């Protein structure tokens, strides 16, 4: 582990210090279909004419990014994503920009969002959930060792690849920070009490989010849900959680430790770091090495009717890609 | 049931992030 991380960090820093840029053009691709939508732009299934390969191209309207004051978070996303490298992290193939947009070409993960499958099937069996959880556990061990904080873990941001494994996508709020940060961001249901209470936080919020995910995958619904966000935050800070009667005793224990309001006693944030999690009973049958290597059998394998298939994604209205004849927000995105 | 309440809630669809 420690040996591994050490090398991973040296590779990350080389790219972190000298990120790549303008490694493609819009015309080197064929726009096929919208795979999802965001606030600054849509993610489109695209085809690299030269290689004939399929990619998920994330488009960001520079002006909208500026209106929402997401400039730094956006630069954070491209800078971090172009430098990391882990099995369960979607890879950024190319990145470029034009008069009005920023582009990030990622690998296309046909399997679809965990969200879709999870909502449809209702809930995952504990073993099934343990499978995905294990992957998130290692992915965070990786990310955090790089001084990175993901800040937006949720079913919507996890894709299932052809082998049935997880691919974390969307680093919109990822940040490289040693020490503590204060930005209020993330998704309501998954927010740590610290964030909601504007007290300054760290990686610990990623572990609390892990608890929320595991609970949602196991129960079929979040540990804290309501109709209005404010009602949700009230539930979160109350340090009161209810578990489905079917949750195993081990599972409930692991969750009581993750959804720990007291940063002094929250798994992942103790002297034993992540090991307090890896060595937890609920993960007894989990062979961590076997997971990182993708040797373990995937409990679910989304199949596709061929390359370019988008049957695992919802349908969105198709918006044309317009590019002003005038450069927009040039100085703000110079390093992109 | 908890499940029922969730399914009848308005937050079963894709949830957006909060910038602010
Ligand atoms: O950019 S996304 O991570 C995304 C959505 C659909 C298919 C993808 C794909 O296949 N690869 C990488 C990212 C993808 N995204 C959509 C915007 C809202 N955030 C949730 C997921």
């Amino acid at each position: 582990v420690k040996e591994f991380l050490a090398k991973a960090k040296e590779d990350f820093l080389k790219k972190w210090e000298t990120p790549s840029q303008n490694t493609a053009q819009l015309d080197q691709f064929d726009r096929i279909k919208t795979l999802g939508t965001g606030s600054f732009g849509r993610v489109m299934l695209v085809k690299h004419k030269e290689s004939g390969n399929h990619y998920a191209m994330k488009i960001l309207d520079k002006q909208k990014v500026v209106k929402l004051k997401q400039i730094e978070h956006t630069l954070n996303e491209k800078r971090i994503l172009q430098a990391v490298n882990f099995p369960f992290l979607v890879k950024l193939e190319f990145s470029f920009k034009d008069n009005s947009n920023l582009y990030m070409v990622m690998e296309y993960v046909a399997g679809g969002e965990m969200f879709s499958h999870l909502r449809r099937i209702g809930r995952f069996s504990e073993p099934h959930a343990r499978f995905y959880a294990a992957q998130i556990v290692l992915t965070f061990e990786y990310l955090h060792s790089l001084d990175l904080i993901y800040r937006d873990l949720k079913p919507e941001n996890l894709l299932i690849d052809q082998q049935g494994y997880i691919q974390v996508t969307d680093f919109g709020f990822a940040k490289r920070v040693k020490g503590r940060t204060w930005t209020l961001c993330g998704t309501p249901e998954y927010l740590a009490p610290e964030i909601i209470l504007s007290k300054g936080y760290n990686k610990a919020v990623d572990w609390w989010a892990l608890g929320v995910l595991i609970y949602e995958m196991a129960a079929g619904y979040p540990p804290f849900f309501a109709d209005q966000p404010i009602q949700i935050y009230e539930k979160i800070v109350s340090g009161k959680v209810r578990f489905p009667s079917h949750f195993s005793s081990d599972l409930k224990d692991l969750l009581r430790n993750l959804l720990q309001v007291d940063l002094t006693k929250r798994f992942g944030n103790l002297k034993n770091g992540v090991n307090d999690i890896k060595n937890h009973k609920w993960f007894a049958t989990t062979d961590w090495i076997a997971i990182y290597q993708r040797k373990v059998e995937a409990p679910f394998i989304p199949k596709f009717k061929g390359p370019g298939d988008t049957s695992n994604f919802d349908d969105y209205e198709e918006e044309e890609i317009r590019v002003s004849i005038n450069e927009k927000c040039g100085k703000e995105f110079t390093e992109f | 049931t908890t499940y029922a309440d969730f399914i009848a809630s308005g937050r079963t669809g894709r949830r957006n992030a909060i910038h602010d």
